[PDB]
């Protein structure tokens, strides 16, 4: 019977598909590790696939995965227990050290480029033709932390040029330097921008960009990591 | 703040797009900008590309649509009040069984259905070709066209392949809102209940799974958008804390996880297998299996 | 064992109940209080099903079915052998799913992410609760809920639908279907799009997001953008389930006749009801 052959064949196809798909999803993070970074004994029943190489645009090189995995940064945590499976306690300030929900990855220290090779993200001041077209323009609003104190003022929006969207608010602090706050972690209101994740005293600690007119993938990761981390680590100062 | 709607829109010069190997002669000018649309997605409408294959598809697609409409107006006695009243009850129906696979049927009793169907056939395949060709001009893989081919498969099975194998156009789906629903219901009753078709059951698993999966995935990317999660290509090329937190949410919940590229492979396939399996289940119905209850009792 | 990048994230905290008491993992799995709750509820439920199997007299997964109390029991308890087990198992299901959602929230807090996933999952839970709790309550009996067996729950869908004629004519059900199909269409397209950019023609560089906005604009004259599509898929899916729950919550309650006849309100509107010709005159 042709229908019996079809269904039988299809189940065999589906098993192969699932195998292919799971191994494709092992191109990052594998092989698995013990808590000390050495290779785990039990890798599971799916083997690592044959590497593939992505050719990056704009002369940025290639990525070959799977490849040798490495954090490329010190992880300031220590065991809280003598056996496997327990949490790992921060050895200093987890917001400063970039662990837990304050974590960041050592992404490449260049800015993301758009399809023509220009910086993807720019302050609106430097982005020709770009303006606020709907909603409350936050530029000029005081910025309030979860302690209900004013941490600074909004001095620009950093926009994603190709996707025509707001990505950060640049916020000036008491001392006249600025910080980027992710747009996804602020609430624009009629008379203020409110920042739930950070109390006002934690604004100075937000990691800085080294050049004031662009931001690198590394820098975005440290900024976004740091402000997300305040949900857990600035909870004592949130009324 | 949940990132379902944007809080502030920004706009700059119309984005005219990448050039690559595309014939610029065939792109329009940019259309208007919709502040409405821009609360959710992008505000910019157009430009659109319209070469000869696109004109063809767009002409045929409208001809298919108007042919059904002329017939609907006819059925309404040309009275607009009746046309709106009975809109969902009208039906352009295929030829009766006695004409088999021939083109000999009168215009009023099958022939207009073949004309409308011919135009639909031209509209879809040329739109399929356009899907491949637009990807080729930009240097992109052909995934969109291969994925579209799975939906085409169910459509071709319903209206063309299965009618041919069964010996007549009367097996095909009529053009009408209520009538195509009645056809669907009748088809299951006549074939011994489609819930006993294993291919129909798989199609359901995939349709349900597509909703499961895009809810998982959409929510996941929204949950990590505070770290740039939605920038999926660059997360692929250079893993960020967005992609790590996403994976780990799932690893910690259900014991395994995906990558930023690999989730899209789960996605394309969950979706494609809907119509793949579905089209097989339909093609086998009444060609090979007359009653799925019955077949199921023999397991085969 | 851990993913190569995992350790930095396994820090204490984020729990909603219990402080540090259940703040640990087993293999990949995070536990927490709600992990413990989920294990208990799930394991009891499976045990009750394993038992309800012997009382039915079978061990084939394609035959095991845990049928609810029959209609005559109303909204009261029932002997285990005929309805009681379903009722306890349902309590266990609800307990497990809610516990699974609340465990997802704990995982979100530890990872510093938004709560969108448990929020989305809560739509599925509500659909389940509509079929087994809200509809049966509102209709006055546990027997209108569906039985837990693989084929037997399909018998129920079929008999429930044909109680109202062709169930296609339920208008909320129409909307629901439309979102399901639209969602799958969107999923194909997103999947294919991203993969077409990341896996270009042989030898060429990865495309860029500008390429995939150009692809869709060349094709249909619009591109929703990458934030947009993720919002979209989330919306299409959740809307599909919203409309599913709605279409059943109204069936057997507000409307209980043949769904096809509901469409008569439109055709009987006075301004065109009596005009000859067409289909309905
Ligand atoms: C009767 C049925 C009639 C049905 C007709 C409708 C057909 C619709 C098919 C839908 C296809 C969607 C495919 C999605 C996709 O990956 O497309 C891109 C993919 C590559 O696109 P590209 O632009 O050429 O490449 C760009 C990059 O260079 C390279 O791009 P890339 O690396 O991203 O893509 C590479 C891709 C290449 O994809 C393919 O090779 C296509 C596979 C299509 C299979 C469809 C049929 C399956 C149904 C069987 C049903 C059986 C019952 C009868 O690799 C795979 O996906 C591997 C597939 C895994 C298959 C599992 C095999 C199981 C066999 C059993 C093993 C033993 C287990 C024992 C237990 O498309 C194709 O390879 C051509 C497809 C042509 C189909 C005709
Ligand atoms: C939603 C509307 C109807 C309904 C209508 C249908 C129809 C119609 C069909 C199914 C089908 C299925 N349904 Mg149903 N089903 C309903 C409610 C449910 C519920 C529930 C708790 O509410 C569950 C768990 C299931 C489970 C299932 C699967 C057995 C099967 C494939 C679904 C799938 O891939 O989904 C998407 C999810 C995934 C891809 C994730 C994986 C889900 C797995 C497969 C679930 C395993 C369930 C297991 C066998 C039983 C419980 C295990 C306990 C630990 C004991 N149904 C309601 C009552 N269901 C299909 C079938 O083939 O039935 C025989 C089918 O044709
Ligand atoms: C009483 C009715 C029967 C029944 C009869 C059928 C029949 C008959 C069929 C299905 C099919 C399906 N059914 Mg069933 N079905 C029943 C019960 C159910 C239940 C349920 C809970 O009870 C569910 C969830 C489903 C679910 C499903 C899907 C999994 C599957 C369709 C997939 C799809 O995406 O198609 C939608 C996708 C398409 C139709 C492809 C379209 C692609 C083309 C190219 C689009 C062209 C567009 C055109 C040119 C217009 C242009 C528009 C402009 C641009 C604006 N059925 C009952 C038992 N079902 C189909 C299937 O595959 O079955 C195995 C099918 O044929
Ligand atoms: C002959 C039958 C009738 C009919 C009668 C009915 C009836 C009756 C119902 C539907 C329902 C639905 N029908 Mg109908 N329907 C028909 C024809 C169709 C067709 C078609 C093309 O013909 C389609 C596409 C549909 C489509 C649909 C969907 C809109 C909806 C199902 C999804 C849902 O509710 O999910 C919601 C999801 C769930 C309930 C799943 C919940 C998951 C839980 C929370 C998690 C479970 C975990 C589990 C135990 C696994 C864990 C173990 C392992 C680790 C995996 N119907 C025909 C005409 N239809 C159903 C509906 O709307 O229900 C509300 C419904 O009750
Ligand atoms: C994997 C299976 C799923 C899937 C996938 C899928 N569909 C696809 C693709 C893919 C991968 C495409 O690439 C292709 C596409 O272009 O998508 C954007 C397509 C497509 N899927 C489509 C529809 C569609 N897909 C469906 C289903 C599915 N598609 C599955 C769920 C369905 C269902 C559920 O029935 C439909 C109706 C089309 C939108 C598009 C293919 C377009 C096409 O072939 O067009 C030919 C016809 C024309 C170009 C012109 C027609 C003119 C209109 C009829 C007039 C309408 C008038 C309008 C209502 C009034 C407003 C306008 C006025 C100003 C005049
Ligand atoms: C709301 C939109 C869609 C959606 C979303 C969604 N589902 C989700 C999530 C989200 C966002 C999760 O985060 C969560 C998850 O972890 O997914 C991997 C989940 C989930 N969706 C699941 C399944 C599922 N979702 C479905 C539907 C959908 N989920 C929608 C289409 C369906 C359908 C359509 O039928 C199914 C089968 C699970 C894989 C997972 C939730 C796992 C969970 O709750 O685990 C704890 C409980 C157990 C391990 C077992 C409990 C055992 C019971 C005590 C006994 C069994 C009782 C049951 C009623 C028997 C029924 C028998 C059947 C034959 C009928
Ligand atoms: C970009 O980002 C993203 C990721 O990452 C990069 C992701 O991974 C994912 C996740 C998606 C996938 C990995 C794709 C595959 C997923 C599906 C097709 C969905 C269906 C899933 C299943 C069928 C698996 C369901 C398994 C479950 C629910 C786990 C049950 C297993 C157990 C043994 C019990 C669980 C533990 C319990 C009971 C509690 C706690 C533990 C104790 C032992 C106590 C998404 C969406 C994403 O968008
Ligand atoms: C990398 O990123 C990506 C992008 O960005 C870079 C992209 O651009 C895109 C491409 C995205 C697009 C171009 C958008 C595509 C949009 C869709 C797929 C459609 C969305 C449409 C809707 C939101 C509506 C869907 C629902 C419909 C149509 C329901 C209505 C239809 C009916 C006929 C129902 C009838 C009901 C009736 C008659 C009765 C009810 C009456 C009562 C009174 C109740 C992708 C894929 C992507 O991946
Ligand atoms: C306002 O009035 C005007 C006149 C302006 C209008 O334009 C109004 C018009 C309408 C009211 C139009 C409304 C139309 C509908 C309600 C359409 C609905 C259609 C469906 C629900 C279709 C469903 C399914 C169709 C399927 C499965 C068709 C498949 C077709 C094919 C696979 C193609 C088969 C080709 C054939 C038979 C011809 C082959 C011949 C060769 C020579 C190759
Ligand atoms: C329907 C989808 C089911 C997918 C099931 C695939 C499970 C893969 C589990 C392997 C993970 C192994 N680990 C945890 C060692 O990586
Ligand atoms: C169709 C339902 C299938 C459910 C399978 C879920 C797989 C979970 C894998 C977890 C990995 C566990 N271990 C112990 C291998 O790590
Ligand atoms: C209610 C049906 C139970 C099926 C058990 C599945 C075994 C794995
Ligand atoms: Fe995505």
């Amino acid at each position: 019977d042709l229908a019996s052959l079809a269904i039988y064949s299809f189940w065999i196809f589906l098993a192969g598909l699932i195998y292919y798909l799971q191994t494709e999803n092992m191109r990052e993070g594998y092989p698995l590790e013990n808590e000390d970074g050495t290779p785990a004994a039990n890798q599971g029943p799916f083997p690592l696939p044959k590497p593939k190489t992505f050719i990056l645009p704009h002369g940025r090189g290639t990525l070959t995965v799977p490849g040798p995995e490495s954090e490329d940064r010190p992880i300031a945590l220590a065991r809280t227990a003598v056996s496997e499976g327990f949490p790992h306690a921060p050895t200093g300030d987890p917001m400063k050290d970039g662990v837990g929900p304050a974590s960041w990855v050592a992404r490449r220290d260049l800015p993301e480029l758009d399809g023509h090779g220009h910086n993807k993200i720019k302050p609106m001041k430097a982005a020709a033709g770009f303006h606020v077209s709907a909603g409350k323009n936050p530029i000029g609003l005081p910025v309030r932390g979860c302690d209900l104190e004013i941490a600074g003022k909004v001095v620009d929006i950093w926009v994603d040029i190709p996707e025509q969207m707001a990505r950060f608010l640049e916020v000036e602090l008491k001392d006249g330097s600025t910080r980027l706050l992710p747009m996804q972690m602020v609430k624009v209101q009629s008379n203020r921008v409110h920042v739930n994740a950070l109390s006002s005293d934690l604004f100075a600690g937000i990691p800085t960009i080294k050049s004031p007119t662009e931001v690198t993938l590394l820098e975005e990761d440290k900024i976004c990591g740091y402000v997300a981390g305040g949900l857990m680590y600035a909870a004592p100062k949130r009324k | 703040y949940q990132n379902i709607f944007s809080q502030v829109q920004v706009r700059g010069p119309a984005d005219l797009g990448m050039t690559e190997d595309v014939n610029l002669a065939n792109r329009s000018g940019v259309g208007p900008f919709s502040t409405l649309l821009g609360w959710f997605g992008n505000a910019q409408l157009g430009p659109i590309y319209l070469g000869s294959l696109g004109v063809l598809s767009l002409f045929s697609g409208l001809m298919w649509f108007f042919t059904i409409g002329i017939w609907f107006w006819y059925q309404a006695g040309w009275n607009p009040a009746v046309f709106l009243r009975d809109l969902f009850f009208f039906s352009l129906e295929p030829p009766a069984p006695e004409y088999g696979l021939s083109f000999a049927a009168p215009l009023k009793e099958g022939g207009l259905w073949l004309i409308a169907s011919f135009f639909m056939f031209v509209a879809v395949w040329s739109w399929w070709g356009r899907t491949y060709l637009r990807a080729q001009a930009l240097g992109m893989g052909k995934h969109t066209a291969w994925a579209f081919l799975s939906a085409i498969w169910l459509w071709m099975v319903l209206g063309f392949i299965r009618p041919i194998l069964m010996g007549s156009w009367s097996e095909a789906v009529p053009y009408g809102i209520f009538s195509h629903l009645d056809w669907t219901n009748n088809f299951s009753l006549v074939h011994g209940n489609l819930f006993y078709n294993p291919f129909h059951g798989l199609s359901i698993a995939f349709l349900y799974g597509s909703a499961l999966l895009f809810a998982m995935h959409g929510a996941t990317i929204l949950a990590v958008s505070r770290f740039g999660g939605e920038r999926e290509l660059e997360q692929i090329a250079d893993r960020g804390t967005a992609a790590e937190r996403a994976a780990l949410f799932w690893r910690w919940t259900m014991g395994f996880n995906a990558t930023m590229e690999g989730i899209h492979r789960w996605a394309i396939w969950m979706a494609v297998l809907v119509t793949l399996t579905g089209g097989i289940g339909i093609l086998l119905s009444g060609t090979v299996v007359d009653n799925w209850y019955v077949w199921g009792q023999n397991h085969g | 064992a851990l993913l190569s990048f995992e350790r930095k994230y396994r820090v204490p905290g984020g729990t909603l109940v219990g402080g540090n008491l259940f703040d640990f993992w087993v293999g990949p799995f995070y536990v927490g209080f709600f992990g413990v709750a989920t294990f208990f509820f799930a394991a009891l439920g499976i045990i009750l099903i394993a038992w309800s199997a012997v009382l039915q007299g079978t061990w084939n997964p394609q035959l095991i079915s845990v049928y609810p109390p029959a209609l005559e029991y109303g909204l009261g308890g029932a002997p285990l052998a005929k309805g009681g087990l379903w009722q306890i198992i349902t309590i266990c299901a609800t307990g497990a799913f809610v516990s699974w959602a609340l465990r997802e929230v704990e995982i979100c807090r530890k990872l510093g992410i938004g709560y969108h996933i448990p929020f989305a999952f809560a739509f599925a839970i509500l659909a389940y609760l509509t079929l087994v709790l809200f509809r049966p309550v509102m209709m006055g009996a546990w027997g209108y809920a569906f039985p837990y067996g693989i084929w037997t729950h399909l018998d129920w869908v079929s008999n429930t639908g044909y109680t109202y004629g062709n169930f296609h004519y339920n208008p909320a059900h129409m909307i629901a279907i439309s979102f399901f199909f639209t969602n799958a269409l969107a999923l194909a397209l997103h999947g294919a799009l991203v993969l077409s950019a990341a896996n270009p023609e042989k030898g060429k560089e990865m495309r860029t997001p500008d390429h995939w906005d150009t692809f869709f604009r060349d094709l249909v004259g619009y591109s929703i953008g990458t934030l947009g599509i993720h919002r979209l898929g989330l919306l299409l899916s959740l809307s599909a389930v919203f409309f599913s729950a709605l279409c059943m919550i109204i069936t057997g309650t507000i409307w209980f006749d043949q769904w096809v006849d509901w469409w008569q309100w439109w055709v009987k509107l006075p301004w065109w009801a009596n005009i000859p010709g067409g289909i309905n005159g």
